[PDB]
RNA sequence: CGACUCUUAGCGGUGGAUCACUCGGCUCGUGCGUCGAUGAAGAACGCAGCUAGCUGCGAGAAUUAAUGUGAAUUGCAGGACACAUUGAUCAUCGACACUUCGAACGCACUUGCGGCCCCGGGUUCCUCCCGGGGCUACGCCUGUCUGAGCGUCGCU
RNA sequence: GCCGUCGCUGGCAGUCGGCAGAGCGAGAAAGAGAGUGGCGCGGACGCUACGCCGCGACGAGUAGGAGGGCCGCUGCGGUGAGCCUUGAAGCCUAGGGCGCGGGCCCGGGUGGAGCCGCCGCAGGUGCAGAUCUUGGUGGUAGUAGCAAAUAUUCAAACGAGAACUUUGAAGGCCGAAGUGGAGAAGGGUUCCAUGUGAACAGCAGUUGAACAUGGGUCAGUCGGUCCUGAGAGAUGGGCGAG
RNA sequence: UGGAAUGCGAGUGCCUAGUGGGCCACUUUUGGUAAGCAGAACUGGCGCUGCGGGAUGAACCGAACGCCGGGUUAAGGCGCC
RNA sequence: ACGGACCAAGGAGUCUAACACGUGCGCGAGUCGGGGGCUACGAAAGCCGCCGUGGCGCAAUGAAGGUGAAGGCCGGCGGCGCGCCGCCGGCCGAGGUGGGAUCCCGAGGCCUUCCAGUCCGCCGAGGGCGCACCACCGGCCCGUCUCGCCCGCCGCGCCGG
RNA sequence: CGCGACCUCAGAUCAGACGUGGCGACCCGCUGAAUUUAAGCAUAUUAGUCAGCGGAGGAAAAGAAACUAACCAGGAUUCCCUCAGUAACGGCGAGUGAACAGGGAAGAGCCCAGCGCCGAAUCCCCGCCCCGCGGCGGGGCGCGGGAAAUGUGGCGUACGGAAGACCCACUCCCCGGCGCCGGGGGGCCCAAGUCCUUCUGAUCGAGGCCCAGCCCGUGGACGGUGUGAGGCCGGUAGCGGCCCCCGGCGCGCCGGGCCCGGGUCUUCCCGGAGUCGGGUUGCUUGGGAAUGCAGCCCAAAGCGGGUGGUAAACUCCAUCUAAGGCUAAAUACCGGCACGAGACCGAUAGUCAACAAGUACCGUAAGGGAAAGUUGAAAAGAACUUUGAAGAGAGAGUUCAAGAGGGCGUGAAACCGUUAAGAGGUAAACGGGUGGGGUCCGCGCAGUCCGCCCGGAGGAUUCAACCCGGCGGCGCGGUCCGGCCGUGCCGGCGGGGCGGAUCUCCCGCUCCCGUCGGCGGGGGACCGCCCCCCGGCCGGCGACCGGCCGCCGCCGGGCGCAUU
């Protein structure tokens, strides 16, 4: 509040009486008089720079970059390595990006979805984020966020025909619309590697949501793939290679110790 | 998940409205389910507890297999008394100990008029939502 | 105090500014409850055009922009009363009428003329008592074409 | 020796920090956006079987009626020929009711004085006394009634 | 000897293995070059390259600057198939250790319901001071003090209990401008009866103006009520943004 | 024949805090009887700095500092403390 | 010299706006949707492209009216007397000097029994193209000054170049 | 003198109405500082801001140009973005500071006076009759009263309007009643474990619940319940169910009102005055020879007047039409009623106020104004015995625990009592160095472990090599077959999408006589790019594989039966 701790007429004694100098408040007959008040050292005054509704709580962020970064994102999405050190137990599924036909597009039942992520493999995930459940520490307990557990894999589909029902009651399942992707979903925490399944339609709008690198996007009014800075990335075979291995000189890897100094004399 | 957005799911909120709950709203709270035979008959799952039903406790220091009547609903507390749920105070005198209705379960329900009015209508709301899945 | 090379700044800050700070936390519940009201409007008028009456085409004033045309408030008495409209049935029928408007040029005037007459060609007019045509009202079997338009209503172009 | 003093530790006090909790705040957003002479806001004083405060209510006073609800309220007691269409309780709230002051209104602010009309009891029609009921404030508009003027006129 | 800093913008992708051949520190340019004619199945560690290794020099610090913190606090997104009623946080500890340090781990005890590690995000984030704020506690200290207005004593009663209460008897004081009997203003139940002796009455108390439970103020004639005083104050009127 | 010796890698650009009371000593030096006084030059100090010595001490003399073992010193010392 | 008897808890460079430079990312002569609109977490996220209006940048200079960012060579003609100016057609062409990381050529040279002469490498006097950057000298655009001769025309001008 | 009209003005407890006061976050009209900055201070700034006064509503105000402009023109008001920290103001210092155009949100236009014409065609009130009657209205009747010619109603208002004539075309538009038909508020309800072992004071904990995977799930929000709960309860999900009430939108009947329009000609008519403008004064603005407002003086005109951002004269242009009025929406909202949420605070925090808080308490008063949350799952809140006058104790009992005993969760520090140990004349404390003693720890006290080898005792799912089967790695298979496949290159009658400031028979509207041209709207060709189809070269398969063959390795099964 703008008023916390300066709904008083507190005024400074001054000095020549023996206490310190800072506003004291008035009247008399009960405990608050005299007592200090406003400065932020009080007890019961007000705090130190007040807290300001007009905070700049908000961020923008170039439209060219938020696209890269979703493209950062399903990238890694489809490297076991990435997926599986973000904690996904994607040790069985088929493939990765794993594609599932359209028909789940029309599911209704939550069992129809349950069946399908244990037959694609995709259960030992769900059964991690019921492991993960459990109470959050702290005060967000007090706050409505008295529960915490993993993200699980992310269902993304072209068209909602019961899909988002069939799923929304699974914990851990995130649906998402393949022309609305969101990086807040599809990279939780800031880290890339969400385990994601696809339906067909989905898998197949991907290429004219982001455009190949010959073609350019075809549902964003001009967009193309971010273009590489380092097109081989296997380092290890450019250095072993002959063409480089020609140029260097010979390694030495002979190593020279001090040597104790011995007197002549 | 609550989609309502006129529902709050707010910890303080939904608090302070089950401790100043009315009356005529504990009532409703203090619900007990139906034995497994009741429940097979009357197609109802729970009942608001009322007296002269008899219950079992089923949780608790008091659990077992003696049914007994329920003998006062002292919603003020959210606890039920029941026959020979009790115990002795240091002068020896015998106190009813206070059992949550939903750590019970019902057993025989005191019928009247409006306790089968109550009962039919909890089955026939029942009854569509089982013929809305098929 | 300064303090070598900088700009000098003249902040206007020497105001009580925080007690007319004017946040914006209302500005989605806004966005929200405008586009609200474009759909219960929408509905409320149907088939009408939910962007409005037909504005007509005049070119900015100024050297800076008189090469841009835009749509202009109504069209003006003399455009309607060549088009054979009359100004206080204009507005029943989905037309916007300016009074104020002068028409200086032919070329202008002729412009905004063709645009109403277009206008009158593609109008779809329900008979004032469903089930008693009339003289000017449009065929039965193009009353069941009659859909809501979307967008301005003949979008000015330059 | 031992007192006394110091340091450390165990236990016990003084004290109420810490931690955990939260029917309270604060901030944002949304819908509505409603007081009063038909007496508002506010104030005073009363009202419970046992009740000081908080709370609610107004001499019908921790409430009446009605509707919904369907067996309590509960600290103790009690049960009206209270309680299952002879409806406990709670909720709702459209009927009825709403002491004194307060713009506050018969005049004044001391529970002080009237006046007008009607009614009832005193006695015994009038008076007179007692009691009750209804009126008796300022400004202002429309109309009404009653008037004023060596204001302007007409007929006498 | 060891720690760190700086420099060498030093070295290591050559772990090139039986599809093999181990080197390039050496005073002094550039190829351990390619050719054409005249039995066993074996061989340590390394390389979070933001990592590892080597060699040399150096190291004072207020005001101030910068770097790194696997220093610490609270909340948010991820993650730890994390911990926890077979015991969380917190708190205590002549227990065992780690780190230059900020700190941290483990043992034991108490406690009774939640907490923490890592990658990121955010901040009302670290106290010895400000005659700092609020709260608590010391020494001083069983100390200053309980000294203005002449004064008490004897016997009995109740009572666990008596210098202080009550009754009796003495001796004294106020000395009718009173320490007497009544009122106005103010107080507001302090009045009266009975009970208690926790707190209060700066010792005590069987007592009290305390506390507790109940009572008590009766009018034509006593005042108010009425009059007007100094004055205050409506309407008419005047002023006035109001 | 990179045209004296000696030593050393240089150049360059942005942003920048604190400071803007000083004080002391050899030598030189103004005012003053003089002052642990006031005011200057040069260099070095204290301030910001510990350490051995001057018993003691801001500045004197020696010497400047990571945590240590051995050796040797400086200025100063070696009756006893 | 001032504050400090003791203990706990609280306690002081924050947030908004503007600017400067440094760093990181995106795109790049462009770039930015921030306002608007479309389509539980979500008040989020996604899309617009005839929503890029607009901001900043891409042009400076002057008070302003305003103006507003390389040249040379060849041939012919005209005026003056081989040279100068005005006018016509063809050729080349965004300066140069010094330094300058890197790159390039390569006299000579890098061995094995001995001669010849090859393929790939590698060192190298000397010589080149020279990035950025700096110093210097030219040039171009706007304001102003001095000198001076011409060229244009629907307006023959107190015109314009 | 008297009577009677009107005018002006009075009195009524005359009949019927209306205003007053409060709240005030947002709004409108006034009045209005000084702290402060200028490193002093006086203009300036603070600031048209605090304080003061008045008046409202759900919004208010504003608002349909006496506007902006100077363009090829725009076209009410309000709000957002930008214009723009700009034009401008300013001891030209400090500082201050708009508008037009442009893009959006929203979108709505209208009415008088006057000039006229209509027999005042107009209105209010009273009584009776019919309908309705908790928004007091509609119709019929009254030689019922009144207002109104000092001007009510119809037409009509600057976009022009009226009247007459000729053409053309017209039947639904509303008002009061009456009946029938398809969003909002309130109530009641609707899935699934208390299954089997088990820890516990109690558990919602842990394990299990056949192939499959306890059961529901459009419900795994939240809260309660003796931990910690999708399944025990309430709820949560659901274009879920039922029941009441209000509303809206439609369809018919009765009685009413309106007797309604467009084009062209002809004749007519047309505007707001102590206001504008001017002077001066004071305030105000960015508004500068004066942006707006006000006082005083002067005081208009009618092809006039206002504006056209530097005073003034002459002159053209442009542009509006002042001095009367109404008007939703987009916009504002720290008060109110009712809700939802949060990277917020967590009892010295967060509101002063988590609680009998604007309370106790202080002040004559205006005013000032706290402290203060937590036993336990459940009161099971300690019967009874005994000492004491009692407070207090000792036993006993409840509880998992009183080592939780009614200001009781935990229970720190300071400070204090006591027990134990050590020590004590330069106050205590402190750094370095040892020493002695204690508390505990090593859960020490005949002292490590590993590989290979030698030798003794033994003992076996017995080794190598071979055969069968499976799997895998590699192959320059010097050049095996099949594949996908090149952000590769060539040939295509290849079948298409995207883009183009590259060119070009069909159509809509319009100028011209049925003709001929321009705008706008469409094919087609062309070029650049892309995808899909077919043939040829080289090309990957290490972000991208199959079949055979070969080599090697590994495993399973045979056989090897023992100097392994
Ligand atoms: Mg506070
Ligand atoms: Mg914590
Ligand atoms: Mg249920
Ligand atoms: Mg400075
Ligand atoms: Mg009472
Ligand atoms: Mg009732
Ligand atoms: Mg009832
Ligand atoms: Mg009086
Ligand atoms: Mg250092
Ligand atoms: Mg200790
Ligand atoms: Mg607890
Ligand atoms: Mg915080
Ligand atoms: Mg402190
Ligand atoms: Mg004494
Ligand atoms: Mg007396
Ligand atoms: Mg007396
Ligand atoms: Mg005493
Ligand atoms: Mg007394
Ligand atoms: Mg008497
Ligand atoms: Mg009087
Ligand atoms: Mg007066
Ligand atoms: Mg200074
Ligand atoms: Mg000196
Ligand atoms: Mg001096
Ligand atoms: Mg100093
Ligand atoms: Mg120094
Ligand atoms: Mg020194
Ligand atoms: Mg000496
Ligand atoms: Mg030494
Ligand atoms: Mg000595
Ligand atoms: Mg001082
Ligand atoms: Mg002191
Ligand atoms: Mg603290
Ligand atoms: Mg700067
Ligand atoms: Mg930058
Ligand atoms: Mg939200
Ligand atoms: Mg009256
Ligand atoms: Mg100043
Ligand atoms: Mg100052
Ligand atoms: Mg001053
Ligand atoms: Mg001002
Ligand atoms: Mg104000
Ligand atoms: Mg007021
Ligand atoms: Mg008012
Ligand atoms: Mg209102
Ligand atoms: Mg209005
Ligand atoms: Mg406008
Ligand atoms: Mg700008
Ligand atoms: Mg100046
Ligand atoms: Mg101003
Ligand atoms: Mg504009
Ligand atoms: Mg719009
Ligand atoms: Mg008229
Ligand atoms: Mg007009
Ligand atoms: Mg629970
Ligand atoms: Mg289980
Ligand atoms: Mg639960
Ligand atoms: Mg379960
Ligand atoms: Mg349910
Ligand atoms: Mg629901
Ligand atoms: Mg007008
Ligand atoms: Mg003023
Ligand atoms: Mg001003
Ligand atoms: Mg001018
Ligand atoms: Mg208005
Ligand atoms: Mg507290
Ligand atoms: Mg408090
Ligand atoms: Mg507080
Ligand atoms: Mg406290
Ligand atoms: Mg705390
Ligand atoms: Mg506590
Ligand atoms: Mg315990
Ligand atoms: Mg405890
Ligand atoms: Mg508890
Ligand atoms: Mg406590
Ligand atoms: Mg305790
Ligand atoms: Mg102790
Ligand atoms: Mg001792």
């Amino acid at each position: 509040s703008e008023l916390a701790g300066h709904q008083t007429s507190a005024e400074s004694w001054g000095t020549g009486r023996a206490v310190a100098r800072i506003p004291r408040v008035r009247g008399g007959g009960t405990h608050r008089s005299g007592q200090g008040a406003f400065g932020n050292m009080c007890r019961g005054g007000r705090m130190f720079a007040p807290t300001k509704t007009w905070r700049r709580w908000h961020r923008r962020v170039n439209t060219t970059q938020k696209r890269y970064a979703i493209c950062s994102a399903l990238a890694a999405s489809a490297l076991p390595a990435l997926v599986m050190s973000k904690g996904h137990r994607i040790e069985e599924v088929p493939e990765l990006p794993l594609v599932v036909e359209d028909k789940v597009e029309g599911y209704k039942k939550t069992k129809e979805a349950v069946l399908l992520l244990k037959k694609l493999k995709a259960w030992n995930d769900i059964k991690k984020v019921y492991a993960s459940q459990r109470m959050r520490a702290g005060k967000g307990k007090m706050r409505n966020r008295r529960r915490i557990q993993r993200r699980g894999p992310c269902v993304i589909y072209n068209e909602d025909n019961g899909i988002v029902k069939a799923f929304r009651n699974i914990p851990g399942i995130t649906l998402l619309n393949v022309t609305k992707l969101n990086i807040l979903k599809l990279a939780p925490g800031g880290h890339v590697g969400r385990f994601c399944i696809w339906t067909e339609s989905a898998f197949r709008k991907l290429d004219d949501l982001y455009g190949t690198w010959r073609k350019a996007a075809s549902l964003k009014s001009n967009y193309n793939l971010p273009m590489h800075k380092m097109l081989n990335t296997d380092l290890s075979r450019i250095l072993k290679s002959p063409e480089i291995q020609r140029a260097l000189r010979a390694p030495r890897k002979k190593i020279h110790r001090r040597v104790l100094k011995k007197n002549p004399l | 998940m609550k989609f309502n957005p006129f529902v709050t799911s707010d910890r303080s909120k939904n608090r302070k409205r089950h401790f100043n709950a009315p009356s005529h709203i504990r009532r409703k709270i203090m619900s007990s389910p139906l034995s497994k035979e009741l429940r097979q008959k009357y197609n109802v799952r729970s009942m608001p507890i009322r007296k002269d039903d008899e219950v079992q406790v089923v949780r608790g220091h008091y659990k077992g297999q003696q049914i007994g009547k329920v003998v006062q609903v002292y919603r003020k507390k959210y606890v039920i008394y029941i026959e020979r749920v009790q115990r002795e105070k240091a002068n020896g005198t015998t106190v009813h100990v206070g059992i949550h209705p939903s750590k019970v379960v019902i057993t025989r329900l005191k019928l009247d008029k409006d306790r089968k009015k109550i009962l039919e209508r909890k089955a026939k709301s029942r009854q569509v939502g089982k013929e809305k899945g098929k | 105090a300064p303090s070598r090379n900088g700009m000098i700044l003249k902040p206007h800050f020497h105001k009580d500014w925080q007690r007319r700070v004017a946040t914006w936390f209302n500005q989605p519940a806004r966005k929200i409850r405008r586009r609200k009201a474009r759909q219960a409007r929408a509905r409320r008028i149907a088939p009408r055009p939910a962007a409005g009456p037909i504005r007509p085409i005049v070119r900015c004033p100024t050297v800076r922009y008189h090469t841009k045309v835009r749509a202009g408030r109504g069209f003006s008495l003399e455009e309607l009363r060549v088009a054979g409209i009359h100004k206080k049935v204009a507005r029943t029928i989905g037309i916007s009428v300016d009074p104020r408007r002068r028409n200086k040029s032919t070329e202008s005037l002729q412009a905004n003329v063709q645009r109403l007459k277009e206008y009158r060609s593609k109008l779809v007019l329900f008979p004032r008592k469903p089930s008693a045509p009339k003289k000017g009202d449009s065929s039965a079997e193009e009353l069941k074409l009659a859909t809501q338009l979307t967008g301005p209503v003949m979008p000015i172009r330059n």
